[PDB]
RNA sequence: UAAGGCCAAUUAGUGAAUGCCCAUUAUUCCUUUGGUAAGGGCGGAAACGGAGAAAGUGUAGCCCUUCCGAUGUAGAUGUGGCCUGGAGGUUAGGACGAAGCUUAUGGCGUGAGCCUAAGAUGGACCGGCCUCUAGUGCAGAUCUUGGUUGGCGUA
RNA sequence: UGCAAGGCCGGAAAGAAAAGAAUUAGAGGCACCAAGUGGGCCUUCUUCGGUAAGCGGAGCAGGCGAUGCGGAAUGAACCGC
RNA sequence: UGAAAUGAGCGGAGUAUUUGAGCUGGCACGGGCACGCACUCUUCUCCGUGAUGCUCCAUGUUGGCGAUGGAAAUGGGGUGCCCCCACCCGUCUUGAAACACGGACCAAGGAGUCAAACAGACGCGCAAGGGAGGAGAUAUGGCCAGUACUUCUCUCGUACUGAAAGGGAGAUGCAAAAUGCAUCUGUGGUGUGCACACGUCAAAUCCGUUUGAUUUGCCCAACACC
């Protein structure tokens, strides 16, 4: 019966250490949420402020060139070629209304340009990254796809001091910062709805009244009727 | 659907369960699936993955060469530490060529009676796994070995013998029949030695 | 009767993929080389492994002395 | 030097104590509490046993082997006849005082022995009763 | 046994692995060893290089008997002397007689190293192996 | 004796996999074939033609095997094999084989009366 | 397809089996214990013939 | 005063992202099956709602939880996958009715098939399980042999 | 005491910064045994012969053959899947 | 339908906490600050239930029908009908529903077999050795054409190479002999390389240990160069 009891002997403190933890990890995401938060408000304020000195004596302000990317497929898997068949498995977009975010530098922009056919891109809000993490993420844990549930799971999977909540995933992504591969990477492919409302042409290009290529901010608009 | 062209090639072949009838076998998987799973040991691991070999794939070794590898392995050794055990996942045979032999404790799968009267005589030990398992239960202490594969002449068979650079024997009952023409520059042409790379 | 087209062979040769060349440190053998270095270089390695048996031989003996 | 390890490996797939019928794999063997095939109750096999049985007039019988007469088949099964008033409680400890991984389905069977008995009783009774017809042969 | 082989697999495949364009027809290569100049030509040449052709003497009435000639190795004396002699031997001493026509063998070969010192009788013996076994305290002794 | 509850059954299929084109010609038993020509319109899968069988049509585990009654059945011969049903009598129901006759049929009927085991033809 | 076998020598190109054209030309041993049986049973009749003679 | 041809909308200079309909596609839920699968439990806690609890390739899967794939001619391979005649073992049945035969006789199984019921059928043999063995599974070959049949009460 | 080659003893190592400064449903290599196939055809963009052809011959890729399903009233190969 | 309800939602405790908006006191931003960086209105806050439960199944409210019958109900089976869907099977062929061949119905029969040589994969015995065959001997004189026993031979292998006469394979040290000499517990060397041993690093942990990476030693199998 001794091994019995020593077994219960130590869940109980497995128990309270587990309790003891939540409560601190509770803690710290919200300092982090505060923090984030408080940082997005004065970064648009300053934004808005540097465009109206400019204004008032007639000069002209330019905004920095953007750095995430958002890119959806559009098409289904039939009849394409071996470089885009290549280029699509490279971004992980193996399957119709799959999603991913890309950095925007020039060997992504290089990769995009050859595919444009059959994906649909744009730069994303805020509010677009926190809908899909927090309503259609998922993570790569044990080679297995995981709904998140809670930010215990997040902090395991990252076993960084710069993870820990869903909050940072957000961060990094949206800002664009120094995990951004590492978040990403960990993460299984966004797999979304169909756009209620419909398309307009899948095979002509957006600028002609079609759907495909690059629609620039207006992509925020065809994302909220997917997810 | 998904695009996965090519998934099943990335499918790897290996195998799970043994073929033996041999239910001495059976008890001897049993024993060390068990400790393979609850003992974080590198050696139980590889030693149940051996157990469920196939007999080709678990070659016999020899007494001679037992005792080459563990001196080599002894002069280095503190001289207050106790020399490892020699375990075989396998058959160990006699050597003829190699009288004196130093005491050594071996554990194996099977042992030839020359070989069994060898050890003890030279006040060594012969031990089967399911001793090993009470005395080293996670592996401390030992030193695991293989036998030899090359040599075999099913190996020395294997391959085009005609094509350049090429040395293995063909499938022939008469050794002298086919000596000629291709073999030798006289006749037409000679399979050539050597080739690069 | 005699027709002739490359029309699938590049499939084909891409199903297991064309293979890489072998490192260029595996399977560099000398054979067919400039005959005079090759002589010199053979004496060379021949005293090198003189060198090194009798390296072996001393770390044995201050091992066994320590 | 034969084990009861090497023995379930030999007789698992072939025995005259397997019943294997429509898909089922059950047990004749006499000395089994539940009729499932697995080597736990095995109990012609298995070093120690013991087994939970009806006797004449209400009673509740256990049947133990020790582990002492393995090889002397008419000393190997020794008995603990006791009377109709004996508690489930006290044959599960009779028969965890051998061996503790039983106690469960021994008392489980204890309890369905005494129900049958009663149910023997009163079926008995409305047959006796019915049999109030004339008969044209008897023994 | 035949409830093992691949035609009960197949009863029910009209073709039994042998396909429909091309079928399963008597002898479409030729018989035998046909064609090993024309149309097996690649098989033969890869396979069994040296296959056509003549080479050397003849000798029209061979006998065994007058060539045969076995050999044993000095490594591998300790297979013909028991294991209660072997033990007792020693150089400067008595040795053990090893008498090869009597166990089957001819020739005495010199590879390796000897374990166990002795005095080897032989028909014939190989000049390294005959210097080796003096070395190591033995001797041969010629017979017939 | 009351057989232990589970969940409901479903049965994915109640109709059977009949043979393509039995019905016309007489000497055609009913029972599954795999059409296996070259042009066959069930092999093809046309849309309105016959379906085949395949792994997808399996029955949940938790309810494979259970009868309308809720029980399971186990084939017996005489009366001794009704001591193998004793304990587990919420989960199995006894048949009686078909050439069993009828003098031993009464006392194999009088012992599971007695006894408390169900029997699916008794 | 032929790959790499030996080069087969079977020699079986003579009318051996027999068969409805044929008589063949076979040999088996099924009578073998019944012919040890009958020497084994032929010299002790004989020994008892020429006893006491070796 | 299009139900035509070019252009443009979404309930209309009111004041704010999607008029409507239809897939073996997408998202999601339930069940099956297979993995280069991923985790956990399996010294009967004690007492006395129910039962069970096997160290395990494969089953009526040892038991739970989780994730991903699933079409296919020629062709390869697997299957405690199905079926037929005979042999070595083991376990049963039968004149209170064996084999064979009949069916708006249901039940089980994805299926090959298995099992029960009734015969107002029959009259003497035969079922399950583990091994062994083969002259071992039919819709078609201008297939073989026997028997029927529309044309036809016609020419 | 230079050069060539093979080795031994030491040092350094943003393990590859910043400048748009990669990405991966990214485990590398090595064998053995064996089947079917060796009549193709259609389309896109290049084209050679031919007055032209639902004609003959080629280059690159995708298809049908081996495949249904949803559309173009109907159609092996078009559109979607 | 509460047989472990994890809840901002079920419970206990108080009335405050801290989110924004207005308005407040070094550096940044532009040629003053629209209010970036650091130190009055507006909302509810803190605390709690481990599994001595490994798995499965058993728990509300109100009516209708069913009180032992030629009952009620659910499922299965049969036949007709309605709306929708839907080209004739096997075969050769790039292409068959084809104006391309075979095709009246039923029963029973009907097609990868046996032998011999070689090879690979898998099971079993023994191992530098393995194994006969033919035959004999005695239990043995339907059982008994089986089973039990056997020498000394034969065969495959432990050694290859040359057309042939023929010849015939260890290591280290000294040394240079066209048969040198001495020792014999031993990988011929180098690179890459399981497990084990000796230390280090990072991550988690009633926190004593795991999970990975890495230095050094010896490196088994194996591959590459000598
Ligand atoms: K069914
Ligand atoms: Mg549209
Ligand atoms: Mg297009
Ligand atoms: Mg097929
Ligand atoms: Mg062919
Ligand atoms: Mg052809
Ligand atoms: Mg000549
Ligand atoms: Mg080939
Ligand atoms: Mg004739
Ligand atoms: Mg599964
Ligand atoms: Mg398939
Ligand atoms: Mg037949
Ligand atoms: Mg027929
Ligand atoms: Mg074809
Ligand atoms: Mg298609
Ligand atoms: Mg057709
Ligand atoms: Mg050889
Ligand atoms: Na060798
Ligand atoms: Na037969």
């Amino acid at each position: 019966a001794a091994f019995k009891q020593q077994q219960t002997e130590s869940f109980k403190k497995a128990v309270v250490a587990r309790k003891a933890a939540k409560a601190a990890l509770k803690k710290t995401a919200y300092l982090r949420a505060r923090k984030y938060s408080r940082e997005y408000r004065g970064a648009e304020k300053k934004l808005v402020t540097l465009r109206r000195q400019a204004a008032s004596h007639g000069n002209y302000y330019l905004e920095a060139k953007p750095k995430v990317a958002v890119v959806t497929r559009i098409r289904g898997i039939a009849k394409v070629n071996p470089k885009q068949r290549k280029i699509l498995q490279l971004l992980r977009l193996r399957q119709i209304f799959n999603t991913v975010f890309v950095k925007m530098n020039k060997p992504m922009e290089n990769m995009l340009r050859a595919v444009e056919p059959y994906i649909a891109y744009g730069y994303p809000s805020l509010a677009t990254v926190r809908a899909m993490v927090y309503k259609r993420g998922y993570l790569k844990i044990n080679g297995q796809r995981v709904k998140i549930t809670d930010n215990q799971m997040i902090k395991d999977k990252y076993n960084n001091v710069d993870i820990v909540c869903a909050e940072d995933m957000v961060n990094q992504i949206y800002t664009c910062g120094k995990h951004f591969r590492t978040v990403t990477h960990g993460m299984w492919p966004f797999k979304l709805a169909p756009p209620a409302g419909g398309m307009r042409q899948k095979r002509r290009h957006f600028v002609e009244g079609g759907d495909y290529g690059n629609r620039d901010t207006l992509i925020n608009r065809f994302l909220a009727r997917m997810i | 659907g998904v695009d996965l062209t090519g998934i099943s090639k990335k499918s790897r072949v290996i195998r799970h369960h043994t073929y033996s009838t041999n239910p001495y076998i059976k008890l001897l998987i049993k024993l060390y699936k068990f400790l393979a799973k609850r003992t974080s040991s590198g050696f139980n691991k590889v030693v149940y993955q051996r157990l469920i070999k196939s007999r080709s794939n678990r070659a016999p070794i020899s007494l001679s060469r037992i005792a080459v590898v563990m001196k080599r392995k002894a002069v280095f050794t503190a001289k207050s530490k106790a020399a490892p055990i020699a375990v075989v996942v396998g058959d160990v045979l006699d050597d003829v060529r190699m009288a004196r032999i130093p005491a050594m404790r071996v554990c194996a799968l099977r042992f030839s009676k020359s070989a069994r009267q060898s050890i003890v005589a030279a006040g060594g030990e012969c031990l089967t796994f399911d001793q090993l398992a009470m005395i080293a239960p996670t592996g401390k202490n030992t030193y695991l070995l293989r036998g030899r594969k090359s040599g075999r002449e099913s190996v020395r068979h294997f391959g085009a013998s005609g094509v350049p650079g090429s040395h293995s024997k063909p499938y022939a009952t008469n050794r002298g029949k086919e000596t000629k023409r291709g073999r030798r520059t006289g006749r037409s042409y000679k399979r050539k030695a050597f080739r690069h790379v | 009767s005699k027709n002739h087209t490359n029309h699938n062979q590049s499939s084909k040769n891409h199903r297991n993929g064309i293979k890489g060349p072998v490192p260029l440190h595996l399977h560099n053998s000398k054979r067919g080389s400039w005959l005079p270095a090759l002589v010199n270089a053979r004496r060379v390695r021949k005293h090198n492994q003189k060198a090194a048996l009798k390296k072996r031989r001393e770390r044995i003996a201050a091992f066994a002395a320590k | 030097s034969h084990s009861v390890d090497l023995q379930w490996v030999l007789v698992r797939q072939n025995s005259r104590f397997l019943q294997k019928r429509g898909g089922i794999r059950m047990s004749n063997d006499p000395f089994n509490n539940n009729g499932n095939w697995t080597k736990r109750h095995c109990g012609f096999l298995n070093e120690k046993a013991a087994v939970v049985k009806p006797a004449k007039g209400g009673a509740i019988c256990v049947t133990v082997k020790d582990g002492s007469s393995n090889n002397k088949p008419r000393q190997t099964y020794k008995k603990t006849v006791h009377a109709a008033g004996v508690r489930a409680s006290d044959v599960s400890r009779a028969v965890a005082a051998v061996r503790p991984d039983l106690a469960d389905v021994s008392f489980r069977r204890a309890r369905r022995m005494a129900c049958i008995a009663s149910r023997t009783a009163k079926v008995a009774a409305a047959r006796k009763a019915r049999s109030e017809k004339i008969k044209f042969s008897r023994k | 046994p035949t409830r093992f082989k691949k035609c009960r697999h197949q009863r029910g495949s009209t073709f039994c692995g042998y396909g429909r364009v091309g079928k399963h027809r008597k002898h479409e290569s030729g018989r035998g060893n046909a064609g090993g100049m024309h149309h097996h030509r690649i098989n033969f040449d890869k396979y069994h290089p040296g296959y056509f052709g003549k080479l050397g003497m003849d000798h029209y009435h061979r006998k065994k008997n007058p060539m045969w000639k076995p050999t044993i190795n000095l490594n591998n004396l300790s297979r013909l002397i028991a294991a209660e002699e072997a033990a007792k031997a020693a150089k400067g001493g008595t040795l053990p007689v090893v008498d090869l026509q009597s166990s089957g063998y001819a020739k005495l070969l010199g590879n390796g190293h000897i374990q166990v010192p002795c005095i080897v009788k032989a028909r014939y013996v190989s000049k390294l192996a005959d210097k080796k076994i003096r070395k190591a305290g033995g001797a041969v002794v010629l017979q017939a | 004796v009351k057989p232990t509850v589970s969940k409901a059954i479903v049965k994915k299929r109640t109709k059977r996999f009949t043979r393509h084109r039995y019905e016309l010609f007489p000497q055609l038993s009913s029972s599954w074939r795999k059409p296996r020509g070259e042009d066959s319109p069930v092999r093809r899968r046309y849309k309105g033609q016959k379906a085949m069988p395949n792994k997808g049509y399996g029955s949940d585990r938790a309810t494979k095997y259970i009868t309308p009654s809720g029980f399971r059945n186990f084939p017996i011969n005489n009366v001794e094999d009704l001591y193998m049903l004793v304990m587990q009598n919420r989960k199995y129901a006894g048949v009686i084989s078909h050439t069993v006759g009828a003098r031993k049929r009464k006392a194999i009927v009088r012992k599971a009366m007695e006894l408390d085991v169900r029997l699916a033809n008794g | 397809p032929k790959g790499n076998n030996a080069i087969p020598h079977v020699h079986q190109k003579k009318h051996w089996n027999p068969c409805s054209s044929q008589k063949g030309n076979v040999k088996v041993f099924l009578n073998q214990p019944a012919q040890k049986h009958r020497r084994r049973r032929l010299r002790l009749l004989k020994a008892k013939k020429v006893f006491p003679r070796p």
